[PDB]
RNA sequence: UGCCUCCUAAAAUGUAACGGAGGCGCCCAAAGGUUCCCUCAACCUGGACGGCAAUCAGGUGGCGAGUGUAAAUGCACAAGGGAGCUUGACUGCGAGACUUACAAGUCAAGCAGGGACGAAAGUCGGGAUUAGUGAUCCGGCACCCCCGAGUGGAAGGGGUG
């Protein structure tokens, strides 16, 4: 059963508006997944109220 | 009342006992469900009969935890 | 609901068997693969 | 804990089978035991569990043999094939051990058939 | 089509009963050719059960 | 060769040895498998599956995925014994890591409120699992070409015998947490 | 008012009352046969809609679940759960036994023909067991071609289902 029924999955280029680039392997038609923004476009990296009347109010 | 009613006794139990030298077929044990098991030379039966398959004297014994009907012949 | 049904054979009609089916949920006729002693060797059955 | 798995539920089968199987005087039972690296076999006599005859694929008669695992598997079944003949034995009953048929123990009953156990 | 414009609009759910009567399968029964095999159906984007569903159209019980 | 893979034997599996003072390398904890379900409960009407459950999670694993049966019958929830209500697909081996990157790349980071998720979603040996709302954008599937939407939910199995180290081991896998 | 299970029943069998509790006059073309594989309920922790309870993952869990259907005896070795082909839910017999006033009722290894499954060993003459039934008479039907009221046929009779 690890035949001809499961859905076509070969390996797919991936890029992001930001340029960071990489290659994994998914489903999409033609290596053209297209995504607008990534895990390295991010932190992870490093990251009324008493102040009402500082405006003279 | 509302009672009253009973079926037939089945005559059921042990029809030979141990140490009794049986003809081949004779019904050992008559019973519902497996109360006692078949062991060697011994056969089930369709409810349960144990019937022999032998000539020769009967014994009982224990084999892992179910009680056992075996011919010595 | 259950009728007794027959299975005559396939290859000389003779009416070897008797059983019972369930006649709605088996609306069609039955056919079993029995033994045959006018011929001797298994063949077809269906009902009557 | 996978190495427990396989050794409760591989005799949770050896004795689903032995149960209707049994082996005597005059028709032993074959008892494969197919490790990773090799496979042993013998008869065992299950009156009083007197093996007759067994054969490994552990001496230098199965190590010297060139090819891959079912190649030794094919020489051990001429082993004990011609092994029960010299303790008179012709019918015995395949025990699977367990495992399933096919592979390393399919060529071992195959091989010791065309020498003489009429199984 | 060939030609031509077929101008739908977003206001319209589409219920086709058809010449053909393809969604009638001949190999399975009353139960299963509308019900599809489980127990509670939508209809009318509600809850009605399908054994009361298909009774409704004549066939009940055999 | 998936680069996720080839990023944990590396240095990660060099890591953990530092943190814990073991004895062999059969100690340090791996991944073993990452499985998703739909369980669409909803499915028990109408039958809005086939179409619906099945293809959906096959774009975003890869394989076909099972259609998993109802162990007994509930009266409140319209449900038999036997009835499709789940669909679950397993992920073991070079294909569990092509989705752990494309997960935790550019799947997981379009999930907002930067707190990561909770570091407190471990069970007590080391196996966590986190959901979704809708579906997601997952970017192989498309909005135009969907029924419904339908959430899932992501079991991780890991080799862990602690909880820590079982955070100690998602973390750095791009997993993100406070 | 017949049939099945328990108790009364005095530790074999058997055992009454207008004594005490319940069931049956069916169901399944797979819920049968076989080869192969698996272990439950309940409880705790983690999680999209999810709640006491749907689906998922991991722990502890030796029978407290399950058995088509009442109860008892049973069954984890599984008879419980799942899957692949199949029709032994056969024809010709049946040594020896159980029960039994009689009529009945029950079990049956093994022999052959022809099969199913299995690599083989082997198992299979319906169902985990025990109920789901009704004598004789007289008729119906299909087949075998046994007798055919002087002979050839026929009518009718007869036989095995
Ligand atoms: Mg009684
Ligand atoms: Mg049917
Ligand atoms: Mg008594
Ligand atoms: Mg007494
Ligand atoms: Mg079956
Ligand atoms: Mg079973
Ligand atoms: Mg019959
Ligand atoms: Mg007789
Ligand atoms: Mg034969
Ligand atoms: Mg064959
Ligand atoms: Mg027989
Ligand atoms: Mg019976
Ligand atoms: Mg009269
Ligand atoms: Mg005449
Ligand atoms: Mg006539
Ligand atoms: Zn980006
Ligand atoms: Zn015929």
């Amino acid at each position: 059963m690890k035949s001809d029924i499961h859905p076509a999955y070969e390996e797919t280029t991936v890029v992001c508006g930001c340029g960071n680039t990489f290659q994994t392997r998914s489903t999409k038609p033609g290596g053209r997944i297209v995504v607008e923004v990534c895990s390295q476009c991010h932190p992870f990296y490093t990251g009324g109220r008493v102040a009402r009347f500082e405006k003279r109010y | 009342s509302r009672n009253g009613r009973d079926s037939a006794a089945q005559r059921l139990g042990v029809k030979r006992y141990g140490g009794q030298v049986v003809k081949a077929g004779e019904i050992l044990v008559r019973q519902r469900g497996t109360k006692f098991h078949p062991g060697v030379n011994v056969g089930r039966g369709g409810d349960d009969t144990l019937f022999a398959k032998t000539a020769g004297a009967v014994e009982f014994g224990i084999k892992r935890g179910r009680k056992t009907v075996s011919i010595v012949g | 609901v259950r009728p007794k049904i027959t299975l005559a054979c396939e290859v000389c009609k003779h009416r070897n068997y008797i059983t019972k089916k369930n006649r709605r949920n088996d609306p069609d006729r039955l056919e079993l693969k029995k033994f045959c002693p006018n011929c001797g060797k298994h063949q077809a059955h269906r009902e009557t | 804990s996978v190495s427990a798995t396989r050794r409760i539920s591989r005799l949770r089968r050896h004795t689903r089978l032995r149960k209707k199987l049994s082996g005597t005087a005059e028709r032993p039972r074959l008892v494969v035991h197919r490790s990773a690296r090799h496979i042993h076999v013998q008869l065992v006599n299950d009156l009083n569990g007197t093996t007759v005859a067994a054969a490994s694929s552990i001496e230098a008669d199965v190590r010297g043999v060139p090819g891959d695992k079912k190649a030794r598997s094919v020489r051990v079944g001429q082993l004990i094939a011609e092994r029960a003949k010299a303790a008179g034995i012709d019918t015995v009953v395949f025990d699977r051990g367990g495992y399933t048929y096919g592979g390393r123990i399919a060529a071992l009953a195959d091989a010791a058939r065309e020498n003489g156990l009429s199984f | 089509p060939d030609s031509g414009s077929v101008k739908v609009g977003e206001t319209v759910k589409l219920s086709y009963v058809d010449q053909a009567r393809a969604g009638i399968d001949p190999r399975k029964t009353v139960w299963e050719v509308v019900s599809d095999g489980l127990d509670y159906i939508q209809v009318g984007q509600t809850e009605v059960p399908s054994r009361a569903y298909v009774s409704a159209f004549g066939f009940k019980g055999p | 060769q998936p680069r996720l893979k080839e990023r944990y034997r590396s240095e990660i599996r060099d890591a953990l040895r530092k943190q814990f003072g073991y004895g062999n390398v059969m100690q340090i904890p791996t991944v073993t498998k990452v499985v998703v379900n739909m369980g669409v409960g909803e499915a028990a009407r109408d039958a809005k599956l086939i179409n619906g459950a099945v293809n959906d999670l096959a774009l975003i694993t890869g394989q076909k995925p099972e259609v998993r049966r109802a162990r007994k019958s509930i009266a409140q929830f319209k449900l038999r014994e036997g009835m499709p209500v789940g669909v679950r697909v397993t992920l073991r081996g070079d294909r569990m890591w092509e989705f752990l990157d494309r997960l935790t790349s550019i799947a997981l980071p379009r999930i907002r409120d930067f707190r990561g998720l909770s570091p407190k979603q471990f069970d007590g040996v080391g196996n966590y699992t986190f959901g979704l709302a809708e579906q997601a954008v997952f970017h192989e599937v498309d909005v135009d070409k969907i029924d419904r939407v339908r959430g899932m939910d992501i079991n991780v199995v890991t080799s862990a015998a602690t909880d820590d180290e079982g955070r100690a081991l998602l973390r750095a896998l791009g997993f993100p947490f406070k």
